């Protein structure tokens, strides 16, 4: 359920502030997730699948 | 010889002790009665340093008595001896080398405040000195009182010494744990970045690039906003160095006092009161 | 009882400065300053505005990629748990990598991340150097503070990447971590005979104790003066006012020689800078040059002697 | 917080620095938590010996019979008192083997002659007793497993440091030195023997394993370094205190104990005495030590028990 | 092969011949003010001999002023200035006694050089030191007491005045002296913030330079609105002399 | 049961630095607790469920 | 007591209820880290099952 | 759905500062894609292909 006068929300907060904070923030979120998912049992890149690169 | 401003400032009066009898100056030096008695203080213990390097620490004959500049070594006495004086030859002359230093110091100190009272100006100076005579003062005063014996002084050598820091900072395992040297260090390290960017700043705007004028407060402020976003001002950086430097000395005299006499565990054990609160 | 000038009693207002106007090609600044009561006690009140260009935004991004590498792992070698990373805060560290894999880009499981703060963290450096010698071309100012620091990179290069280069293993270089690179320094000490024994050890030591003997003289001397104007040193240095006459007279009446206004952040800045240039060539000839300082020392004659009262059967011989 | 005045004592040469200092109050409360066992009284050490008189006696040959009981005695005070005689024995039968506590005994009284008689440039004449380590309890407080540290996320490998860890005394150094150096025989030596680089390949990080190493022996003993070394110039025999050779022979008198004598009996100990690596409970310098100099402030207690010696 | 010569030995003598030299370099410039000295070796050498020690004298620099204010250049001839005082004996090494009532001899602590008779002005070229009347755009920081309409004490606790204003530092906003309308000649007279603590809930400034008949003797501003960087030391020198002249007390000695 | 007055709050209180408050703190909230729910057996990624994509590799 | 509503004459209102809020979403941030550094775990307490359990 | 009044968003972000921040952060983004991928399976400098060089010498 959303309100009618939502937009108002741009008479309180700066357009160019919230902005810029979104993709600052999105930017450093999904740097953070992919370091998380990297450092656990679903890591893509060193998974040799689907061949594993490194020749003796 | 004076400087080509001096004469108009070289006015009679404002001793502390001592009146016109020892106000004067000899060149450059002014004199006076902590002047004279610091003097002898310091003539004196650096006499008895020559002597002791002269007879070594077995006698002149052997083979441990040395010239060498590095290995010149005058030691406390041993710890049995606790607050007594000993036998000259037996950690006795480190303990009058230690009284002389300490008059020479203070008087060194007096003589300054005296010069203050003779320029008019505050007593900066002569009250930031004071911080570094009162740790040397906790290095052979305060801690060897408190453990109960002279000995716990450090050697007047100029290697020597360091033997001694180390083997009193391995008594704790790992001395790089003690909080109040990992504070002081914190001071002496932001201080010396403080001078750099201090004396860097006032040689650039009284130096600035060829063709320019000098620089303005205006430039100073705006330089550092405009790499840092703040700039503390041109008196208050002197406020910040001098809070700094005393801090550094502070907290060193802090870190020795309580290494032995409030603590005798390794240090980073001392940190176990963190590890152990009931929160983790 | 007088005013010692260390905090200020009564502060006034005007609005902030936006600071000297910079030629064309740099951007405009950006931030609204503002105005802190507690920091106008000590200083000046007066928090922003910023200069932020390529340069600089290219530093803070490599420098906060480089920050949040080493927090990612120190949180995740406590399995996640902020609780008890908090408990072992100084403890934790981004480790150098293994022996084993030399000067070689090691895996992201064993050494990688640290490889990767180390390059980001040092670009991010090196951006910040030329930030600081941008923010001076701007103002006419000359590059006295960018020379310093240069002195202070150098040192930093020394610990992490030159050293470790020279000597062939990542695995040499500097654990990012409070007590991690405490152990660091002295383990380093330990390895190569004892640091006290190192000349550029003492000289280093010599600067950074002369560099607080220096700012107490020099930061107690401008203040005892303030009631003169003396904190303003650009117009004692252009003219000498009866502030620096009496600073140079309290000097030379205490020790028999002075300095200038202007020459006194001489002596300063080279005592600062000589403190990490001195720091740098001690490390720089540790292990490449010289593998133990005690042995060096002892060969050039400079180690003590004493009274032999304790001493112990080496088993190795026996 | 600890307040004046401490303790001290001076271990070197005066000036040097090598000085020991400790806390009174704590130093008297050890000494009392340290007490050891009053002796049981001589027993008639004639007639037939064990070797002729019992079943299945494979160590204490040559004990009378009196020497024996009161061994036996002796051992269940200061290894299973609340629980006596049968915690080794099965009951209605002394000579039987079938019960696991009985067959490590067996080795534990060839681990205490074997130090007794054999290591005394370690142990001295003050030896040790089965209360050295036990201290009146079947599992000692003070044994060790392989220490895993704090989990990881599967994709990243454990450094084996950087975290608070009472067993390198709370430094962040490598945090088990105990499984490389006193149970396997890793190199410790990492100082050069010449000025000038060219001849020593040893790392930084192997000097970290060396202080981590340090720490725990020191804190094991409750000293400083300087207890045994002159700490400018760690390596250097002819500055070190006689107690750094000590040390050395009760390295390997350590290593040869988890080696030829626990390591050994993993097999018959039960699962409860296992760490998660699957390797048993096991000796080091604190098993015995307990934070003193010397483990219980130095007692002489193996002399008055004949049992304790090989032959 | 074995050598006693090293590379650590030589670096360590190479930085001892660089830092000798930056020794060298830096007592020259340390000679950029007050140099040569006043000795009687020069006066009775007639001038022949000038005393300047070792190392010499650099060359000089100039600094240029901006705003097309002129060119200082260091180090620099600098005319001899006749000293009101009397040398308390002819011994050399001897300090002199002020002419006169010493709170007014421009010697010892009441002494200052002659500055530029012009402003240190602002970037951009104004006064910078002015009173809040001039720079109406400065203001009391809230939370802080207004200095104007306090009553100024000296020394001995007696009343000099009234705070009739306050000069403020265009450049970097911050109080430099206090204006002061004087009792007994109702003058108005600069008193520098370094010789000033404020009592605040008594709204009192206290002076312990001067006394409060010692006030009407301040040197006094050419024009009322800015301040000269001469007469910026003429203040400041003239409450310093109390800190030694004031009370007899403060000749000392002690004991 | 709350005032009838409760929205006078916004005559006391900021409705902006409110709102970036709020938003700030469950930022933060929300890392922390995905966080602390990681660290314990709860952790739904290295649980090897449904598999382990290592395993698949090694 | 029946004067107590005078406390809003003397303490900002405003400061008071910033300080309250703060100060609560402190304190439950502490007490929750307290609870779960003891036996009365309730996530990482294997209940009702363990989930690593179930991956193995 | 893009929309056909996006061109105002030059009225709302300064298009000089957002060009400097987008190749700021590319020139990061593509020396931390290179680095992680040269420390995993993936990295093409280390993997003897198609030849080791060292091993000629
Ligand atoms: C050489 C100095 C002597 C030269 C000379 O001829 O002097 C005669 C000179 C008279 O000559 P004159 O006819 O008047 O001519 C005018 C002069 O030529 C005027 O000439 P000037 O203005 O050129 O004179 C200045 C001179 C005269 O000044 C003095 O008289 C005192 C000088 C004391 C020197 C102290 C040196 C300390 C060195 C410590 C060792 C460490 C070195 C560094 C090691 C590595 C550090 C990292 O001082 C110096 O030349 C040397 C000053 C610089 C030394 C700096 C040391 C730096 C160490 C590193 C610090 C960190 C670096 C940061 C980068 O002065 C005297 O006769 C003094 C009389 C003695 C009075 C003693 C009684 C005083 C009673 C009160 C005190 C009680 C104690
Ligand atoms: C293994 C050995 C230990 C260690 C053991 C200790 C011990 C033990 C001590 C320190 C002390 C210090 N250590 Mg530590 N410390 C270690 C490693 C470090 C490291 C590092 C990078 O690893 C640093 C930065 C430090 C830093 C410090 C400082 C906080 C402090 C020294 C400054 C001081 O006392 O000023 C104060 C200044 C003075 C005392 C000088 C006094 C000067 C007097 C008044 C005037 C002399 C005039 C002179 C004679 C004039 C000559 C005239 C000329 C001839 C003309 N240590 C390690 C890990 N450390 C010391 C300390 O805190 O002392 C208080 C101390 O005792
Ligand atoms: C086993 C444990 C569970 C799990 C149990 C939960 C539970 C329970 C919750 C979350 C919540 C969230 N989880 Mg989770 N979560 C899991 C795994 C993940 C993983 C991952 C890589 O594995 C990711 C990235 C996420 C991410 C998220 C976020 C989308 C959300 C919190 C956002 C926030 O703090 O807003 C704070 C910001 C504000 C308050 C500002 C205003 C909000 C704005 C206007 C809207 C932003 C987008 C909004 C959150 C969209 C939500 C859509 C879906 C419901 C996700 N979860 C797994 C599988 N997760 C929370 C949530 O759903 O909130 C609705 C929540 O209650
Ligand atoms: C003379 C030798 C000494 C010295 C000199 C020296 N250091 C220097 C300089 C000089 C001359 C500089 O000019 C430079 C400087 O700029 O100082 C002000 C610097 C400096 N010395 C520094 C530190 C430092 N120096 C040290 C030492 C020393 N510096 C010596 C003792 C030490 C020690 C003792 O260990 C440290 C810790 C920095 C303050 C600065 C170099 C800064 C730098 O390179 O920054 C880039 C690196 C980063 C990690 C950038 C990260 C960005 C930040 C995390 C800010 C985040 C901003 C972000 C937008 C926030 C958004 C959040 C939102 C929620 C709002
Ligand atoms: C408190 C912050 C720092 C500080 C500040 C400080 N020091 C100061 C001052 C101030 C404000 C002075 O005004 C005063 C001065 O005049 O400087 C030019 C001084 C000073 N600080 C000095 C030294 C110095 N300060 C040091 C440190 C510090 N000083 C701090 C870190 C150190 C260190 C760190 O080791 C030393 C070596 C001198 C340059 C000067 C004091 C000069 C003085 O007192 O002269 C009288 C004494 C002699 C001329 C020699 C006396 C000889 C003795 C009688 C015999 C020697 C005994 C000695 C104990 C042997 C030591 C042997 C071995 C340790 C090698
Ligand atoms: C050679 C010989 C005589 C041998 C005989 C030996 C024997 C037996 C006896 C001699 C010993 C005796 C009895 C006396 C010697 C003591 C005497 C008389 C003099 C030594 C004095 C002394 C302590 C000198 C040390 C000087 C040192 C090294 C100081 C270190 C600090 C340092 C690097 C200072 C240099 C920079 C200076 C001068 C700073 C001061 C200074 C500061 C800090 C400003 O802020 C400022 C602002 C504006 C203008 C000027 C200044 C200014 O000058
Ligand atoms: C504390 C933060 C102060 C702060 O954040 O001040 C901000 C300005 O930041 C700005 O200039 C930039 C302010 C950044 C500087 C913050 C302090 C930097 C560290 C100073 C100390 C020196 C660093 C250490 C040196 C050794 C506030 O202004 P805005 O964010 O633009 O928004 C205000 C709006 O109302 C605009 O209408
Ligand atoms: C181990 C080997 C030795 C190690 C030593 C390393 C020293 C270098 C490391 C530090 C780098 C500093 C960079 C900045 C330099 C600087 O900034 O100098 C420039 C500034 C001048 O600028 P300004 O302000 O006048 O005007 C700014 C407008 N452009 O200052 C100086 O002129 C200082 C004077 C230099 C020092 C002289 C030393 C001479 C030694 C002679 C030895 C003779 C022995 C002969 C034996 C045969
Ligand atoms: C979870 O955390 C978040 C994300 C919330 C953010 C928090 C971050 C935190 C809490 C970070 C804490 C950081 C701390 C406490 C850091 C402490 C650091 C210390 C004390 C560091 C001290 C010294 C380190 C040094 C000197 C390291 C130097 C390394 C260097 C110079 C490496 C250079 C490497 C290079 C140039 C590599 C080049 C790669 C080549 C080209 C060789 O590739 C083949
Ligand atoms: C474990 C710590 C033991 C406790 C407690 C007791 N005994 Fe023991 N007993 C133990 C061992 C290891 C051995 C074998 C010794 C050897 O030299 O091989 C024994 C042996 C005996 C015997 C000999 C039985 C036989 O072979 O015929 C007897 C009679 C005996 N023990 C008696 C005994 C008593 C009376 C005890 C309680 C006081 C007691 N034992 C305790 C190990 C342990
Ligand atoms: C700048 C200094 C240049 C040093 C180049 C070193 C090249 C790698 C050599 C390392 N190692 C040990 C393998 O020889
Ligand atoms: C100013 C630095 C001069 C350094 C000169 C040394 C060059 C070769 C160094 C390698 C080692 C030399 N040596 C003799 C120690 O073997
Ligand atoms: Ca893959
Ligand atoms: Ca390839
Ligand atoms: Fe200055
Ligand atoms: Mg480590």
């Amino acid at each position: 359920t959303m309100n009618a006068n939502l937009y108002k929300i741009w008479l309180i907060l700066d357009p160019r502030r919230v902005l810029v904070s979104i993709v600052a923030f999105q930017i450093v979120l999904g740097l953070l997730i992919h370091m998380i998912v990297l450092s656990t049992d679903l890591n893509w890149l060193d998974d040799n699948i689907p061949v594993s690169y490194q020749a003796l | 010889a004076m400087l080509s401003f001096e004469k108009k400032y070289r006015v009679r009066g404002g001793t502390l002790i001592g009146g016109d009898l020892f106000d004067f100056w000899v060149g450059p030096f002014y004199v006076g009665f902590f002047g004279v008695v610091g003097f002898c203080f310091t003539l004196l213990g650096v006499l008895l340093i020559v002597w002791g390097a002269t007879i070594g620490p077995t006698g002149p004959t052997s083979d441990l008595q040395t010239y060498n500049l590095w290995r010149i070594s005058i030691a406390p006495p041993d710890l049995s001896y606790g607050l007594r004086m000993a036998p000259l030859t037996e950690g006795g002359l480190w303990q009058i080398i230690t009284i002389c230093a300490a008059g020479a110091f203070i008087s060194w100190a007096l003589r300054e405040v005296e010069i203050c009272r003779k320029l008019g100006i505050g007593f900066h100076v002569p009250f930031a000195f004071s911080f570094a005579i009162g740790a040397y003062l906790v290095l052979v005063f305060v801690r060897p009182l408190l453990m109960g014996a002279w000995g716990h002084g450090f050697p007047y050598g100029i290697l020597s010494h360091l033997d001694w820091v180390s083997n009193v900072g391995y008594q704790f395992l790992h001395f790089h744990y003690n909080p109040a040297h990992m504070l002081a260090i914190s001071f002496f390290f932001t201080n010396c970045l403080a001078l750099s960017m201090h004396g860097s700043l006032i040689l650039s705007v009284t130096n600035p690039q060829k063709g320019e004028p000098v620089k303005t407060s205006e430039h100073e402020n705006t330089f550092f906003r405009d790499i840092v976003g703040y700039s503390i001002g041109a008196l208050a950086i002197h406020r910040l160095g001098l809070f700094l430097a005393l801090s550094a000395a502070f907290w060193s005299a802090v870190c020795i006092l309580i290494s032995g006499p409030f603590w005798t565990r390794g240090w980073p054990e001392w940190w176990n009161w963190w590890l152990e609160l009931p929160l983790w | 009882p007088e005013y010692q000038n260390i905090f200020t009693a009564v502060q006034v207002r005007a609005p902030a400065y936006p600071g000297v106007p910079l030629p064309k090609g740099n951007l405009p600044r950006i931030g609204r300053p503002i105005f802190s009561y507690w920091l106008g006690k000590i200083g000046d009140a007066q928090i922003g505005p910023i200069y932020l260009g390529l340069t600089g935004t290219l530093s803070i991004f490599f420098g906060l990629v480089a920050i949040s590498i080493i927090g990612f792992n120190m949180l995740a070698s406590v399995h996640w748990d902020v609780f008890q990373f908090l408990k072992h805060f100084f403890w934790l560290g981004l480790e150098p990598p293994p022996p084993q894999y030399g000067l070689r880009i090691p895996p992201l499981s064993e050494g990688g991340w640290w490889l990767m703060a180390g390059l980001f963290l040092t670009l991010s450096i090196l951006l910040w150097w030329v930030r600081t010698y941008k923010r001076a071309e701007a103002l006419g100012m000359s590059q006295h503070l960018s020379w310093a620091f240069a002195a202070a990179i150098f040192f930093y290069l020394v610990l992490g990447f030159i050293r470790p280069v020279m000597m062939g293993s990542w695995a040499k270089a500097v654990p990012f971590g409070i007590f991690p690179h405490l152990d660091w320094t002295a383990a380093f000490s330990i390895r190569y005979g004892n640091l006290y024994y190192n000349p550029f050890h003492m000289l280093s030591i010599a600067f950074l104790y002369g560099s607080a003997l220096l700012f107490a003289m020099h930061g107690a001397t401008i203040l005892s003066v303030s009631r003169f104007g003396g904190d303003r040193e650009i117009d004692q240095i252009t003219h000498r006012g009866t502030a620096a006459e009496r600073a140079a007279l309290f000097w030379r009446w205490t020790m028999g020689f002075n300095v200038t206004m202007e020459s006194i952040h001489r002596w300063a800045w080279w005592c600062a800078v000589l403190t990490v240039i001195t720091a740098g060539i001690g490390i720089l000839l540790s292990g490449t040059v010289v593998d133990n300082w005690y042995l060096w020392a002892v060969k050039h004659g400079m180690a003590p002697a004493y009274p032999e009262v304790v001493t112990a059967v080496n088993p190795y011989e026996t | 917080c600890e307040g004046p005045p401490p303790g001290t004592e001076q271990i070197g040469y005066r000036g040097v620095g090598m000085e020991n200092y400790y806390n009174k109050r704590q130093r008297a409360l050890s000494i009392q938590a340290n007490q050891p066992v009053e002796s049981l009284p001589a027993a008639d050490s004639t007639g037939p010996k064990a070797s002729e008189v019992y079943q299945n006696v494979q160590v204490l040959k040559d004990l009378s019979v009196g020497e024996f009981t009161r061994t036996m005695v002796a051992v269940t005070t200061w290894v299973s008192p609340k629980e006596g005689c049968n915690y080794c024995h099965v009951p209605g039968n002394w000579a039987s083997d079938d019960i696991y506590t009985k067959v490590v005994s067996r080795r534990m009284f060839e681990l205490v002659r074997a130090a007794n008689s054999d290591w005394k440039a370690h142990v001295a004449e003050t030896g040790v007793t089965c209360y050295t380590c036990h201290r009146g309890n079947p599992v000692p407080k003070y044994a060790w497993v392989t220490d895993p540290g704090p989990k990881y996320p599967s994709g990243l490998k454990p450094t084996g440091q950087n975290y608070g860890s009472k067993t390198v005394a709370y430094a962040s150094l490598p945090f088990d030195p105990l499984t490389p150096f006193l149970d396997q025989a890793n190199e410790i030596r990492i100082t050069g023997n010449a000025a000038l680089a060219g001849s020593n390949p040893a790392s930084l990080k192997q000097a970290e394993w060396t202080f981590g190493l340090m720490m725990n022996i020191s804190d094991s003993l409750g000293v400083g370094c300087t207890f045994c070394h002159n700490t400018r110039a760690f390596n250097d025999w002819t500055q070190s205190t006689p107690k750094r050779t000590t040390a050395w022979y009760a390295i390997r008198h350590v290593r040869d104990i988890n080696q030829n004598y626990i390591w050994p009996l993993n097999d018959v100990l039960p699962a409860s005495r296992k760490g998660p690596y699957g390797d048993p409970l096991r000796v080091s310098c604190m098993t015995c030590h307990q934070a003193v100099n010397k483990p219980l402030y130095g007692a002489q207690m193996a002399k008055d028990y004949p049992g304790l010696y090989k032959t | 092969i074995t050598h006693y010569i090293d590379a650590a030995q030589i670096t360590i003598w190479a930085f001892w011949l660089f830092f000798f030299g930056l020794i060298i370099y830096l007592r020259r410039e340390d000679k950029r003010e007050g140099y040569p000295l006043d000795s009687d070796r020069t006066e009775r050498s007639g001038g022949r001999v000038k005393v300047v020690g070792f190392p010499d004298l650099p060359d000089p620099k100039t600094f240029v002023l901006p705003h097309n204010g002129g060119t200082v250049v260091a180090p620099r001839v600098e005319a001899p200035v006749a000293v009101n005082a009397t040398p308390f004996s002819p011994a050399p090494g001897s300090p002199l006694v002020p002419n006169g009532d010493p709170m007014l001899s421009g010697f010892g602590p009441a002494a200052s050089p002659d500055r530029p008779k012009h402003c240190d002005l602002t970037f951009e070229g104004l006064p910078k030191i002015v009173p809040m009347r001039v720079a109406k755009e400065f203001s009391i920081a809230e939370g802080d007491p207004d200095p104007r309409g306090m009553t100024v004490v000296g020394l001995d606790g007696e009343v000099a005045g009234t705070v009739s204003d306050v000069w403020v530092d265009r450049s970097e906003p911050q109080i430099r002296y206090l204006e002061v309308e004087v009792a007994a000649n109702k003058k108005k007279v600069l008193l520098p913030i370094g010789f000033s603590r404020f009592d605040k809930k008594a709204r009192k400034v206290k002076v312990d330079a001067i006394k409060a008949a010692h006030f009407a003797n301040v040197p006094t501003l050419s024009n009322p609105d800015q301040v000269t960087l001469y007469e910026e030391d003429k203040v400041c020198a003239y409450y310093a002399g109390g800190k030694l002249y004031a009370t007899a007390e403060r000749a000392g000695p002690l004991l």
